[PDB]
């Protein structure tokens, strides 16, 4: 028996080194052509833990249609025992694998439609294979999809909070679908979740990734970053100098209603705002970032009630629900209710006359909170200057840098 | 002799040099330490032209009998000033003066990584440090200050 | 003409004339430090493509 | 404009605005602090990228 | 240097302090003949403490702590910045095909 | 302190799950501890993926997201008018008698915060108590008020110094 020789050389292979041979021979397939895989699966799990069997369950996922009979379950068990289980830098020997298992595995419950099994899978089979906690692996991605599809945004805070500094190879592979993929529904996860300041970062980093040819993932990510962009500041914000020209040529003529939407949202006029608003409402629902432009629209009037803190100390409320086009005295009170309590303003309302004060003074910088302040952005640039200076010597001491 | 009474305040240390020129026509074979000293931009050039035509001697300082002795006999007396100095008032504009300095350092060395001696951005790092590292050891000394008087609650 | 320096309060009738002087080369030089800060990072990572 | 001033529409009068330096300048230096944290991030992971030769292909 | 200087004078006070507070010891408790102006002045010297505990005080001490603190804030940038471009410089030798 | 433990036990149990789906208490106790914590986007957003056989099956959820509406709404009278509308037992109750006073507690500083002139009739409406008691008792917390015109005048309310700053010196000096 063919399939016998197979395990008795993994057996012989295990708690001997050889490493380099026994992933030759796991990459030997092809021959498992038998379906009865199961019972030699169940030999090995308990001697070496599961440093193996990736091989075998692979081999039965990567079927495309069908997989594993109404034992579907059971396979899904097995994946899941599998990877709670397995432990060790073992596997990081054959970590591509381990990546293409975990994309069969998420694909599968997207097509069955049960995307919240799989977020606590793929987030015990990150720690597993990434060296430390700073690298980024393809399965961020599958995570971060899993977690959107699924309405359940906060397992992924943990492993969006991090700064990702290197990228796994992954034994090649990880083309540039994944990064993007990853930046971009980060960036989905924060907008969804009111980030705006991370989220215009993640559109941003999807954005200036090196690219010779138009990818749908970086169109449908300038025009969020547009909008996210609008919403956090009054402007777009410019981008990068080291993006590439592509975007310059194509993505900017392609998303053009957002063109005219940010320039339209340069003169303050909620009435233009709102006629472009719903003169383009097929395509701004076509692009499914609808709510969003009603963010942008509802930010116009706090803007310019931010605005009128600039000239005015004391304004009547039927006076300021003029200018702001508001209609309304009790809707501008409303508003400045709503504004002060958001911590967006600093304003106090009279009932008595009917009259908004705006203070505009917070605070002075004589505190031992500020103090502490300063002493966190120090931590931090410290530490920004350590990992510099650590990266920095690496390509020092590189025998590669020392002919040049 | 030259002496640096401001920065002699402002570091705690005297900055006295004892200096010597050289012969006309004479060329000094190397030999040159050239330990850094910050200077402003405005007398750079002149810094630059004129430093091979002179050499600085080794200084120590000596005292006789009778001053040792009184000076020890004084520090049982003088040792209050050292506790009530509050050296980060008597030296701002010092202070104003340096980060002017530094900025215009800076820009310079913004100018150069634009354009196409050496690494300008080195001295301008070590100009900051410097004066950093001056803010804050007047900044401890306070500290030490306010943790021996002002917290010994009766 | 720049020969008295002060400002007159009109709604209570009266004149206050400027006494006080702060260290504003202390902040001026700040900012002036702050502002070459900031072009020179950006010029610096601008640097790497 | 020039003008540096508040209007005060309750009682119709003009106040004069004068900025203290302070606090304008150290709300200056910390967004700078903070906008240049945020650009070393991100060149950092533009360096990772650029290293790892990560592009968009053709197909 | 610094601290080295301070502690000097640190020591020299706390010496001091320490002879004193034993005589009064000493006095309480009965070793040497009671003295009626010393022990008065060093309640007076114990009343001197703290020194200066007004608000007005505290906001200039805590403006000098936020003012050097902000110095220090541009320091580490400044350097940082400096390494930053050290870092460019060799990567950009390093990972470029000329 | 006894509500984070409870919510963080209810986000696990949610996340294993026997297949995705957990118990219809345990849904409703995450969605009612979400709304405690003010915590809306997350319970906007659980309300969203709660399967809709659980939704006709425990009506109960019907009434949480009432309740959520009306947090989202920031309408103060319809939160006090529909938090006493249901009841359970012993799985809502004390949570949501936490919510009512932690609503309070928010209207009490908000009104503090960002009012200088109120009529009587609104602050009892934020508050959420009838005129009466609320205009007795804002007197013996220090808000002045004054009868025949219901204007309440709300009143608005380490050895370790030295080592950051030897560590400030020494990065800098390296």
């Amino acid at each position: 028996s063919a399939l016998e020789q197979f395990v008795n050389s993994v057996r012989q292979l295990s708690a001997q080194g050889q490493m380099t041979q026994l992933c030759e021979l796991i990459n030997k397939s092809g021959e498992l052509l038998a379906k009865n895989l199961s019972h030699l699966d169940t030999v090995l799990g308990a001697l070496d833990v599961q440093e193996h069997s990736l091989g075998v369950l692979a081999v039965l996922f990567v079927k495309f249609s069908m997989p594993s009979v109404p034992d579907f379950e059971t396979l899904f068990s097995q994946v899941q025992l599998f990877i709670s289980t397995c432990n060790g830098e073992h596997i990081r020997y054959a970590t591509d694998t381990f990546a293409g298992l975990c994309h069969q595995l998420t694909n599968a419950l997207v097509e069955r439609k049960q995307p919240l099994r799989g977020i606590g899978i793929l987030k015990q089979a990150i720690d597993k294979m990434q060296m430390n906690t700073n690298q980024l692996t393809s399965i961020h991605a599958d995570l971060c999809q899993l977690c959107l599809l699924a309405k359940c945004f906060k397992p992924a805070l943990p492993y969006l909070d991090v700064d990702m500094m290197d990228i796994c190879k992954e034994n090649g592979a990880y083309d540039a679908k994944h990064f993007l993929c990853y930046y971009y529904y980060g960036g989905m996860i924060y907008t969804g979740l009111k980030n705006f300041e991370r989220a215009l970062y993640f559109y941003e980093q999807a954005i200036t990734t090196p690219a010779m040819a138009v990818s749908h993932i970086m169109l449908e990510s300038y025009k969020k970053y547009i909008l996210v962009s609008l919403i956090l500041l009054g402007k777009v914000q410019q981008l990068p100098k080291y993006t590439s020209q592509i975007v310059g040529r194509f993505i900017k003529p392609l998303s053009n209603a957002y063109h005219e939407l940010a320039q339209v949202y340069s003169t303050n006029n909620p009435s233009e705002l709102r006629n472009l608003v719903n003169k383009h409402s097929e395509t701004f629902t076509r692009d499914n970032n609808m709510g969003l432009v009603k963010q942008c629209l509802s930010s116009l009037y706090k803007k310019n009630i931010q605005r009128l803190t600039k000239t005015f100390l004391t304004l009547s409320l039927q006076d300021m629900a003029s200018r702001v086009q508001l209609s309304g005295p009790q809707e501008a009170e409303k508003y400045v209710l709503h504004m002060i309590e958001d911590g967006e303003i600093f304003a106090s309302i009279n009932q008595k006359d009917g009259m908004v004060s705006f203070h505009d003074n917070p605070e002075k910088y004589n505190n031992p909170a500020m103090l502490h302040n300063i002493d966190q952005e120090m931590l931090k640039c410290i530490e920004l200057d350590e990992r510099l200076k650590a990266m920095d010597q690496e390509i020092t001491v590189n025998p590669q840098f020392v002919q040049k | 002799v030259v002496i640096d009474p401001t920065r002699t305040i402002s570091a705690g240390k005297v900055n006295l040099g004892a200096f010597r020129t050289y012969p006309k026509g004479y060329k000094p074979p190397d030999e040159g330490p050239s330990e850094y000293q910050t200077i402003p931009l405005n007398k750079i050039e002149d810094f630059g032209v004129h430093c091979k035509q002179y050499y600085a001697l080794e200084v120590s300082y000596f005292k006789s009998s009778l001053d040792r002795k009184l000076l020890e006999l004084l520090w049982n007396k003088y040792w209050v000033n050292t506790l009530s100095s509050s050296s980060l008032l008597t030296n701002a504009d010092y202070t104003t003066g340096q980060v002017f300095d530094l900025s215009e350092k800076l820009e310079q060395s913004e100018a150069q990584l634009g354009r196409g001696s050496e690494d300008k951005l080195a001295k301008a790092t070590r100009d900051s440090c410097k004066t950093t590292i001056e803010a804050i050891h007047g900044l401890m000394s306070q500290v030490i200050k306010d943790k021996l008087f002002n917290q010994i609650n009766i | 003409d720049n020969t008295i320096h002060g400002r007159i309060d009109q709604v209570n009738q009266l004149l206050e004339l400027d006494h006080q002087k702060r260290g504003g080369a202390r902040y001026t030089a700040l900012d002036k430090w702050t502002n070459q800060l900031n072009s020179l990072n950006q010029a610096v990572v601008s640097k790497l493509a | 404009g020039l003008i540096s001033a508040r209007v005060d529409s309750h009682s119709k009068i003009l106040y004069a605005r004068d900025v203290d330096q302070r606090s304008t300048t150290f709300e200056k230096s910390l967004l700078m602090g903070k906008e240049f944290q945020r650009r070393a991030k991100a060149m950092m992971l533009r360096a990772a990228v650029l290293r790892n030769q990560i592009h968009v292909k053709s197909p | 240097e610094h601290l080295i200087a301070q502690h000097s004078a640190i020591k020299m006070l706390h010496s001091r302090v320490k002879l004193i507070l034993e005589y009064v010891k000493a006095s309480e408790a009965g070793e040497v003949p009671f003295n009626h102006e010393i022990l008065r002045e060093a309640y007076a010297l114990c009343h001197c403490l703290p020194v200066l505990s007004t608000d007005k005080f505290k906001t200039d001490f805590y403006d000098q702590c936020n003012d050097v603190g902000l110095m220090a804030y541009l320091g580490t940038i400044t350097k940082t910045c400096n390494t930053m471009n050290q870092f460019v410089n060799k990567f950009n030798v390093l990972y470029d095909r000329q | 302190f006894s509500f984070k433990k409870l919510l963080d036990q209810c986000e696990n149990q949610e996340l294993e799950a026997p297949g995705g789906i957990a118990t219809p208490p345990v849904y409703g106790q995450l969605l009612a501890l979400y709304l405690l914590h003010n915590d809306m986007n997350n319970a906007r957003y659980l309300w969203k993926r709660i399967p809709p056989a659980i939704k006709s099956a425990n009506s109960e959820l019907g009434g949480i997201w009432s309740v959520g509406q009306r947090i989202w709404q920031r309408d103060f009278p319809g939160i006090y008018t529909t938090i006493n509308a249901h009841q359970w037992s012993e799985t809502v109750q004390p949570i949501m008698e936490a919510l009512r006073d932690a609503t309070r507690r928010r209207a009490f500083a908000l009104v503090s915060q960002a009012y200088t002139s109120i009529i009587a009739d609104d602050f009892a409406a934020f508050v959420g108590l009838p005129v009466e008691e609320a205009v007795k008792g804002i007197l013996e917390q220090g808000w002045q008020a004054d009868s025949t015109t219901r204007m309440v005048l709300p009143r608005k309310p380490n050895e370790q110094q030295l080592a950051r700053l030897t560590d400030y010196v020494a990065f800098l000096e390296n």
